């Protein structure tokens, strides 16, 4: 079975760093796009970060853009999120999720999502 | 024994039925191959299908979800012209993509299979591993998905690598008994080519491809065989053929640029050249692969601002689901007859009723007598047909 | 950018009509970059529909979709006790952006 | 007519996609041969594939609990490459051990079936059974479970018979158009030797086996086609090969003897030599059967104490499950090149969501130009199929 | 082109494995044809299997009550040497009769279809009814379910006519190209002759019988192929071969007539000469048809009352159950080999957990060199088995 699981989220004072990690199983990251996602306590869900089955970051969203760094290790099936300089605004649940791009119709849609992860900037 | 397909063009009116496989009605009752991206090809003797399987049956667990089109299971399968692609088809290499050339001697195959960023192209050739590449653009490698083309013993193969919207980089590799004697990055007016359907016009071959990026005409590729010269155009003709398109009404060419016309994605499709006149073939929606019609354009191979039509036929209805189509040349006694496929794709992603994608395929081959009307969908009812 | 208005902030109705929720568009759109998803709380979202009419694997007949340009609606013909929740329209395609949302209430 | 495998070895700096089976894929939905030990021969047109079958299908009742490797049942089955093992398959001899050559005439079969203790090889040459031998040691007469070498009409078999742990008689036939013309006992430095890759490595034939016994280097036996000579010896680098083995950090060979390091058991695998240097493939793993991956240790061939690769390959990924994997040449145009193939084995002993044990093939041949990266695993999905 | 036998009998000193087909075990999951009375046939290239065919699979609701050997849908099945009776089986003829040779050009069939009363022998030579005979005695025409032999062009085939138990006509029948040239009527000291086992015993042909109605020694028919003269003794040996026989120890034989001991019925089965010594094979219970064992008795064809075995085999184990058996013959380098197949019958009639019966083949051909021990079973297990 697919399944995706994040680790990492925590309490981080501000102006702080976490790492998060989404573990993959089931499928390879050398065929499928994968996202960063969060929904702030209050708001909706925020595309955060994509990164191409090729390897290439195609997006970060404005306000992560410069402090966040999102990357892959394509041997252990992992996906990476470096924050850097947390803010009280980056408190949120983060998600990993997964979709496709298709030679003939092009992307599909995120089908498949992590459970998710706590990351609380305190104080 | 080499295959140098020096005879003329054969007269052309029209476009009359070869062949059709019913592969998903028999797929109800029996055990036959996931397929998609089909094509025909011949040797000197008879034609054969090919098509990239997804390493399952269609009464299958494994039939789930099988719209993806890059898995480690793909497979090229070859059979007869007609013979349905039962559990006894051979499957002659690893690919998700693949073409496939014969010439005089023995088959050509190439084969592109494993990661998207490192992908790898092996060259088959009388049942040898005779060559291999890898991916320039370190993107996903891909090639015609239909017949390529020897002339004298040296083949012709085009393969793309890049984005799918933006520059790529395009190359055209002479090969040689399996051998890539040559490489020539593709140079000319045509941007963004893709997914060719190329035919011998001798002495050279002409592709005609898509435009997966800013143009809702075909762009053209002469490749001279022999001086290793690429020559790139788009179709002349005011009817373009690619899917999205706008319009008859509304639609352009340009003949040497893209129109800028619907052209954000596309289908594999062909044309050819009779004179100045154009024989071309396309979906019958303008938006959706449904039905599919051909016609000649006057004028339309060297004149864009020409709508004028005729000699229509409607091989697909315009309700029916229609795919992929491609071009392949057959030597008669006298003359060179061009023949289309058209792939008629059914299930997921379109059809919500069951959870797999299949296609079927219908052959017609261009005939100088005369012909009638008719219509030959695929003809399953996923309905009825289990899930 | 394509700011996505999904129109209704809140929908409260009873278990057994009609829904109808509306995406809005700043500006035209490619017709099959447009998806919808379905977050219960505690549970991580679901994808329902895919390139504005097409549903997913698993989803259940109820919930079906239409749009083109800057109009986009997805309706559960007959509602569910389950089916209330908040429901997502993306924008997978460039420019990248979500909605804000809107809530089913049982009432 | 003969096959002399006179020409040079093609050079070699990777293995690059050949083919592909997807045998328990199709399974699910379709009537398909439940096999085991399988390997890859060509004759000078094509490849075929040979496996022995437990003489049932899998969604059989009899594919219940087909562990065993020793029944009445198990057939050879012989199809082209490509072709899966459906009910189509052409069962060549009672076996439930093999060993098949191509001297380039007419196909050789070496198959053993029978009682433990008394064990009878049949010698089919061109569709005739021309000879027979009975077991000399009294045990488990066994072969190589790949292809043998014929170089001018003449072709080896190695054939154990003995204790697994213990000395054991080990024969090198030499057959003439199936009948069996000499018969050289082992001998050398070689202590366990079963399961043997056997190549032409003109002017004679080199075998890269098993140590069963105390080693997890692999034996090595030089048999010399014309003098009926032998020579044993062992792989001298210093990544040995066999599973189980210990961790790369702390391993080691003897060039000449067993390493005495965790060679319990093993596993059927493959080496050969480019210069000084060892091409060689093994499991991910070094415990279980599970990856499987290929590179070159410089200066392997020629130094133990040489851990230094290069051109590593991941034919299946870690996590997995793989098999016997075995050599086999195909005369090129101008060299001889070398493929290998990978048995993936599914099923229980040690997946224990079904009752049955089958395996599926990848085949790589090896190349002169680029390749890229991928993984090809079996596929097979366990718990959705029946049991 | 034509074959004429003319080598010597090569040296035989045992039977080695050759051949299994394991179509019930297939059955159990797949579409086999549901066979009975087998036998094997080899043109000069390779070897095939032929069977009658009951004209149904055996999955299948038209398997129920197939024990009778007369119905208008049976039909006579020819694949390859191993091939299993799948789907795909070209069925050569009507038949619930049959016999099959080749003349080294083409297949000559003779296939008994019809009524009871008056029945039609049709005799196709090279895809072409080239005869056709009626009944002479108006009762059961019947011939000899194995290999008819061809020496020089001139096939040689025996046909039964009348009562099973009483006087029944005998004929020879000798055909050129499907043409029947001449009929000679049985003449000599065997009073009952059935379901003949022919091989070429250069210049002639020699068939060993049944004798279904006083006898359980076996009948011999020499035939001169050349001069159309015909000779009959019985087999000499003092362990008889037929089933129901007396126990070894009560047994006895006459060398010209019927010994008059558990005579009523038989079953087919084989026997042949090296130099005085005889051959033979029988089933391991004396009264049903249970194991199948193969050995040699010294003297046994020319001296009754001689009891001394050698060279004693056990193909089938006595638990397990056995059917008809016969002889074919393989032109070798430089001798004509003897071989023998076994029918191993299940189903009703004898195991009454199931509806059908059908049978399984296993192929046995002679050595000059050395064998062991086994057993090869059909292994089906039809409590399991749909029924
Ligand atoms: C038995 O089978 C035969 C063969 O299958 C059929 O014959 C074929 O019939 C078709 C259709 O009539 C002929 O197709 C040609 O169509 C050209 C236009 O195509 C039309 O459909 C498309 C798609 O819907 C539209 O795009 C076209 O354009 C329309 O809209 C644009 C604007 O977007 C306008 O600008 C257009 O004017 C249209 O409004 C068309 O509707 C058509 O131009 C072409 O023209 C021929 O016929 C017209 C009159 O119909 C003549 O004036 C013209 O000069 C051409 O005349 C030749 O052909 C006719 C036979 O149709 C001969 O009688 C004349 O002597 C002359 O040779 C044409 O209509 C196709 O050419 C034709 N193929 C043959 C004959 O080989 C039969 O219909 C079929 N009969 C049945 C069903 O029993
Ligand atoms: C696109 O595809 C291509 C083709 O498939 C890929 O290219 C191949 O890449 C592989 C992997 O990097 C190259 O494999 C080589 O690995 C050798 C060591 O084996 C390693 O794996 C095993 C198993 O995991 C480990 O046990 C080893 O680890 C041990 O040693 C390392 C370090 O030594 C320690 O860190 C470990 O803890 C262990 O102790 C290894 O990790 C390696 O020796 C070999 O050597 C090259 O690189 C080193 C420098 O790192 C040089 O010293 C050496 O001379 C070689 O340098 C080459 O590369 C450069 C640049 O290409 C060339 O310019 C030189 O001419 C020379 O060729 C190497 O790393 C494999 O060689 C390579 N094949 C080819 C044909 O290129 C791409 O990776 C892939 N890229 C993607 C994914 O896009
Ligand atoms: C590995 O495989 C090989 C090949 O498969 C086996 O070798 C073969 O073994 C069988 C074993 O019996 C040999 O069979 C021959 O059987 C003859 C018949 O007797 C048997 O059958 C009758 C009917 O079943 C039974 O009743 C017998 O039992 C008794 O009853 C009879 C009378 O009813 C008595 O006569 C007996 O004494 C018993 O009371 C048996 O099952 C048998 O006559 C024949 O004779 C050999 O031995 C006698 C002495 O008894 C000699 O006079 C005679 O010349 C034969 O001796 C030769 O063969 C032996 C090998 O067995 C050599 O060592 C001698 O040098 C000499 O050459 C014999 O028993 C069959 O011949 C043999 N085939 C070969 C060797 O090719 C191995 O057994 C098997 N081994 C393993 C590990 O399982
Ligand atoms: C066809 O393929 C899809 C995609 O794999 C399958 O849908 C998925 O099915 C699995 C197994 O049923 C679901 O996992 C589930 O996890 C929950 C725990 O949260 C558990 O309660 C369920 O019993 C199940 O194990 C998975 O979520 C579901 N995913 C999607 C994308 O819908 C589907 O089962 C396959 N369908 C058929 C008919 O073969
Ligand atoms: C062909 O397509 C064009 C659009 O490219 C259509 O033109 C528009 O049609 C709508 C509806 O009639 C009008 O509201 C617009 O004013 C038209 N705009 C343009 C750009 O002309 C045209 O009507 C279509 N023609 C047919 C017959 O379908
Ligand atoms: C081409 O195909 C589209 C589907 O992409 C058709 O659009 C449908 O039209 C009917 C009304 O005619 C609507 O009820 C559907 O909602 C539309 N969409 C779908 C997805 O079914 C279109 O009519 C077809 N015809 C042409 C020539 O545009
Ligand atoms: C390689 O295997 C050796 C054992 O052959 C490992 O060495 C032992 O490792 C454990 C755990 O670290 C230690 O407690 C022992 O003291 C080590 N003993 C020896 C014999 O050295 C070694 O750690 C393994 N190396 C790796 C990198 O996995
Ligand atoms: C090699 O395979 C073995 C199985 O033989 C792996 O061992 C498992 O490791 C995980 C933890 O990493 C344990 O939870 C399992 O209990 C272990 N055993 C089994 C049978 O699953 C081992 O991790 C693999 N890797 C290597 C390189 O040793
Ligand atoms: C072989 O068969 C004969 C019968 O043909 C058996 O002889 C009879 O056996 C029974 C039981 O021992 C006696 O009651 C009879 O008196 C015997 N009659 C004859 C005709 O001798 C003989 O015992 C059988 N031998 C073996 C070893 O089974
Ligand atoms: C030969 O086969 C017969 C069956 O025809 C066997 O007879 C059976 O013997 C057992 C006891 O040994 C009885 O319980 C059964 O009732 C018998 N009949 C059947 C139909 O099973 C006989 O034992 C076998 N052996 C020989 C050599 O005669
Ligand atoms: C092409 O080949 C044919 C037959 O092989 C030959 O007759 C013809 O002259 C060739 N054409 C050229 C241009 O060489
Ligand atoms: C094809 O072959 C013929 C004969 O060799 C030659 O005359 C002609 O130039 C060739 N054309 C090519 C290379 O396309
Ligand atoms: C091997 O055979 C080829 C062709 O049969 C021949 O050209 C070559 O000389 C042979 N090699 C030797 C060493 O005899
Ligand atoms: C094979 O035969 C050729 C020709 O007789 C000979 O030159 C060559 O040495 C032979 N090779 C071997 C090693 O048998
Ligand atoms: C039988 O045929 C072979 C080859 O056809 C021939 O050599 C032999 O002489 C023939 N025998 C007789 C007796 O004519
Ligand atoms: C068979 O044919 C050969 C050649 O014609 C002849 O010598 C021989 O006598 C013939 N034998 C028979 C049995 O007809
Ligand atoms: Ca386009
Ligand atoms: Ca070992
Ligand atoms: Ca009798």
């Amino acid at each position: 079975e697919v399944q995706l699981v994040e680790s990492g989220g925590g309490l981080v004072q501000p102006g702080g760093s976490l790492r998060l990690s989404c573990a993959a199983s089931g499928f390879s990251f050398t065929t499928y796009e994968m996202n960063w996602v969060r929904q702030a306590p209050g708001k909706g869900l925020e595309w955060v970060s994509h990164i191409s089955s090729r390897g290439l970051v195609i997006y970060y969203a404005d306000s992560v853009k410069g402090r966040f760094t999102m990357s892959r290790d394509t041997a252990k099936n992992s996906l990476y999120l470096q924050m850097d300089s947390l803010t009280v605004a980056d408190t949120a649940v983060y998600y990993c999720a997964r979709h496709y791009f298709d030679r003939d119709w092009g992307y599909s849609g995120m089908d498949l999502w992590g459970q998710g992860t706590t990351v609380t900037v305190s104080s | 024994e080499y295959r140098n397909w020096s005879k003329p063009q054969c007269g052309i009116t029209g476009f009359a039925p070869f062949s059709k496989d019913n592969s998903i009605r028999l797929s109800a009752g029996g055990d036959i191959w996931v397929t998609r991206e089909p094509y025909v090809s011949c040797d000197p003797d008879k034609c054969y299908q090919f098509a990239l399987g997804q390493g399952t049956t269609l009464n299958n667990v494994h039939s789930n979800n099988t719209v993806r089109d890059r898995t480690p299971y793909r497979t090229l399968l070859m059979n007869e012209l007609g013979v349905p692609f039962h559990l006894g088809t051979k499957q002659v290499c690893i690919a998700w993509s693949s073409s496939s050339c014969h010439d005089g001697k023995a088959w050509l195959h190439v084969c592109i299979t494993g990661d998207d960023k490192n992908a790898t192209a092996s060259f088959i050739y009388n049942g040898r591993l005779v060559d291999s590449v890898v991916s320039w653009s370190k993107d996903i490698l891909r090639t015609q998905e239909s017949e390529c083309v020897c002339i004298n013993g040296t083949c012709t193969v085009v393969m793309t690598d890049g984005s799918a919207s933006g520059k790529a980089d395009t190359k055209i590799l002479f090969i040689e008994e399996g051998k890539i004697v040559h490489t020539s990055t593709l140079s000319g007016s045509a941007q963004h080519v893709e997914e060719c359907s190329c035919y011998p016009r001798y002495p050279g071959v002409r592709c005609v491809c898509r435009d997966n990026w800013k143009g809702s005409n075909r762009p053209i590729v002469d490749i001279n065989i022999k001086d290793h010269s690429i020559v790139s155009s788009y179709v002349c003709s005011g009817l373009v053929g690619d899917t999205p398109r706008k319009n008859d009404s509304s639609s352009s060419s340009h003949c040497l640029d893209p129109n800028n016309e619907e052209g954000g994605h596309g289908v594999k499709g062909w044309a050819f050249d009779d004179g100045n006149d154009v024989w071309m073939g396309r979906t019958i929606n303008e938006t959706s692969r449904l039905g599919y019609e051909t016609f000649k354009v006057i004028e339309g191979w060297s004149n864009p601002k020409s709508k004028l039509q005729t000699n229509r036929q409607v091989i697909v209805d315009r309700g029916d689901r229609s795919g992929y189509s491609g071009i392949f040349s057959v030597e008669g006694k006298s003359c060179i007859n061009r023949c289309f496929y058209v792939e008629l794709i059914r299930g997921r992603k379109e059809e919500t009723e069951v959870l797999w994608t299949s296609n079927s395929i219908v052959v017609f081959c261009g005939t100088s007598g005369t012909y009638g009307t008719g219509s030959w969908p695929d003809g399953a009812d996923l309905n009825l047909m289990p899930i | 950018e394509v700011v996505l208005t999904q129109s209704p902030g809140t929908l409260s109705l009873s278990p057994g009509e009609r829904a109808t929720l509306s995406c809005r568009a700043s500006q035209s759109l490619g017709t099959n970059y447009l998806a919808w998803y379905q977050h219960k709380p505690g549970q991580s979202p679901r994808l329902l529909i895919d390139g504005a009419s097409t549903r997913a694997i698993g989803i259940p007949d109820r919930f079906s979709a239409s749009g083109s340009g800057t109009d986009f609606t997805l309706t559960v013909s007959r509602l569910e006790p389950e089916d209330f929740a908040v429901y997502y329209c993306q924008h997978y395609g460039n420019p990248y952006t979500f909605g804000q949302g809107t809530k089913l209430e049982i009432k």
